[PDB]
């Protein structure tokens, strides 16, 4: 009921009446006035409002970027009753330079949009700078040949500064802590379902954001995933405000964290400082890998792939493999190993093979060129991997495991030869979909002459040279299955003395 | 009284820098900066907690009416 700020409020509306327009030399109300239809976005609700509209839009561009050219616009208010073109407000209408589909407009500012929200969200944890993304809408110009859309903004007077990318770029000129820990308490609060990067604007004021996605399907083109997600924490070095909402750091390498680490001198001398009122952090997730690992064992319904955070171990993995980190440089193989063991301990299935065929000293493909020393606790550790592999679905560790159990290839030096489990892992490998006959086959070896825990079985033998058979046949191998059928006499053979 | 109510649209205009309808806080600390008034973080921001009757950390145009239009 008392408000004890009015006289500001008022003494700025007179500062803003006297304010000269910064666009009145480029005398766009002398510009013919062209007619559009505006669809603005509630990402809350999801819905869409469109009205008419009166526009005057410069001819030419005044910027271009890789995407879209910029138009100097005026556009006249449809809240105020009865503005004049002296008055109007300006505005920057961006288009496509390259032809794209007409939702790739409404997309984007979907994606602005959210965004936006997120924004929000981070302002509610009373930070030291509050943030806010620029609202962006569509003018859709029928009159126009081919009735073309803009994407329209309000003009932002001040420095540009691009804080950071969709790819890792950080601003470490002058660094400012408010666009970076905006960025990961994005990833955070989100479950690390996304991440607000690409933060640019002037000082706080932000616009052309980019949301990298855990699906990686919304959002357009520049939404690159979970790699997005590596891009960014490859480079992020949590400040003092990732620390006061509660943010974990990101598990980086020993020679990342130092390259990350080397800019904290700088950090300290930045000139946003916390109060203390900064809360602490829809149902978030920390980003580091032991409360992750605790949160998937919470989970209790032993899981593989059930963690974002391992998959965008896996990119940073792929992105060493790949040279995407290292320079015109031989590409660091010791931080990939670090990230691929973080996304195996996490549930990769893909990260788990790779180590189990990696401590085995076997080929193999995710960092094929990479082979880890021998020892004792590798062999272990690799036959240990392998066989979480196979209880977790994967063929080729279900064949491995039952090679191991068979002749002892690849069998950790803790564990013995035995045929009945060797028996169980082919079988669930043959149950799945190296041919079908030759695994059949040896699972009748195996029954004819037994060993290893498994007692001679002659019948069992014989009827699985005969699936083997059958198997050599649908592949054109007729010679084989009629061996296979003779193997299957001789089998049953014994039976009858 | 029609007039009053225009420019207490058109004072909202100044402020409502994206025109999303919502004076935020990070826009209220531009407008004073380009303004050139000389008004400190701590009190942009207890300048909309003071309009922010509702509570959602912005000041609406009812909001801004309320404040503008007052004893
Ligand atoms: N609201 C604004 N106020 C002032 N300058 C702006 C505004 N919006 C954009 N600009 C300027 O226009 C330039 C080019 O536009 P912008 O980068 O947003 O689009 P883009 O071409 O899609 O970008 P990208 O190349 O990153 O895909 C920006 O780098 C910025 O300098
Ligand atoms: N996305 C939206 N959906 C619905 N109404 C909106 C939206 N964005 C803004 N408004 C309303 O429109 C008013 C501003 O209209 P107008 O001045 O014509 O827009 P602009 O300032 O973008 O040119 C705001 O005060 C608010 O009431
Ligand atoms: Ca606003
Ligand atoms: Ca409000
Ligand atoms: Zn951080």
């Amino acid at each position: 009921n008392s408000f004890h700020f009015k006289e500001a409020w008022k003494h700025a509306i007179q500062k803003a009446k006297h304010m000269p327009d910064p666009w009145a030399e480029f005398h766009l109300e002398d510009i013919a006035t062209e007619r559009a239809t505006r669809h603005r976005y509630n990402a809350v609700t999801g819905e869409w409002l469109d009205d008419e509209v009166l526009i005057k839009m410069a001819s030419q561009p005044f910027g271009r970027g890789a995407m879209r050219e910029c138009f100097r616009t005026k556009k006249l208010s449809n809240f105020l009753h009865a503005q004049q073109w002296k008055g109007a407000s300006n505005y920057v209408a961006k288009r496509y330079i390259e032809p794209v589909d007409r939702d790739v407009y409404f997309e984007d500012v979907r994606l602005q949009m959210e965004a936006k929200l997120w924004g929000e969200e981070y302002n509610r944890h009373k930070p030291p700078k509050q943030v806010d993304i620029m609202q962006m809408c569509i003018i859709e110009l029928k009159d126009r040949p081919g009735k073309p859309l803009f994407h329209l903004e309000h003009y932002i007077e001040g420095k540009y500064i691009k804080y950071n990318s969709n790819s890792g770029f950080v601003r470490d000129d002058n660094i400012r802590l408010t666009p970076q820990a905006f960025s990961h308490f994005t990833f955070e609060r989100s479950g690390h379902q996304l991440i607000v990067v690409d933060i640019q604007g002037v000082g706080d004021l932000y616009t052309d954001p980019q949301i990298h996605t855990e699906t990686g399907t919304d959002f357009g083109d520049g939404n690159l995933g979970v790699r997005g997600m590596a891009l960014f924490f490859y480079s992020h070095a949590c400040n003092r405000i990732c620390e006061s909402m509660g943010l974990a750091p990101f598990d980086l390498s020993p020679r990342e964290r130092d390259a990350v680490n080397q800019n904290t001198k700088l950090l300290q001398s930045a000139k946003t400082i916390l109060r203390g009122t900064e809360e602490k952090c829809h149902l978030p997730r920390a980003s580091a890998v032991a409360l992750e690992v605790q949160r998937l064992n919470a989970l209790d319904l032993e899981k593989i792939g059930k963690s974002i955070l391992g998959k965008v171990h896996l990119a940073m993995v792929r992105y060493h493999e790949g040279g995407r980190f290292c320079e015109k440089e031989e590409w660091d193989q010791e931080s990939a190993v670090f990230h691929l063991e973080h996304a195996a301990n996490l549930g990769e299935l893909e990260a788990i093979v790779g180590l189990g065929l990696m401590y085995s000293q076997l080929p193999h493909h995710i960092l094929a060129d990479v082979s880890l020393k021998e020892t004792e606790e590798n062999k272990t550790k690799g036959f240990d991997y392998l066989l979480k592999a196979a209880e977790a679905g994967d063929r080729q560790s279900m064949i491995l495991v039952a090679r191991a159990f068979d002749s002892g290839q690849n069998l950790s030096p803790d564990r013995c030869q035995d045929w009945l489990e060797a028996l169980h892992w082919y079988n669930t490998a043959l149950e799945m979909t190296e041919p079908r006959y030759m695994m059949l086959a040896r699972e009748a070896e195996m029954l004819f002459t037994g060993g290893y825990g498994l007692e001679k079985d002659p019948q069992r033998s014989g009827d699985l040279y005969t699936q083997a058979a059958e198997a050599a046949m649908e592949a054109m191998k007729g010679r084989l299955a009629n061996q296979y059928y003779q193997k299957a006499e001789e089998a049953w053979a014994q039976m009858e003395e | 009284d029609t007039d009053s109510e225009e420019e207490i649209r058109e004072a909202f205009r100044v402020f409502d820098k994206d025109g999303n309808g919502y004076i935020s806080a990070a826009e209220l600390r531009h407008v004073m900066t380009n303004l050139g008034e000389k008004l400190t973080d701590e009190e942009v921001d207890e300048m909309i907690r003071e309009a922010d009757i509702d509570g959602d950390g912005q000041v609406n145009y009812e909001e801004f009416v309320q404040m503008m239009t007052a004893k």
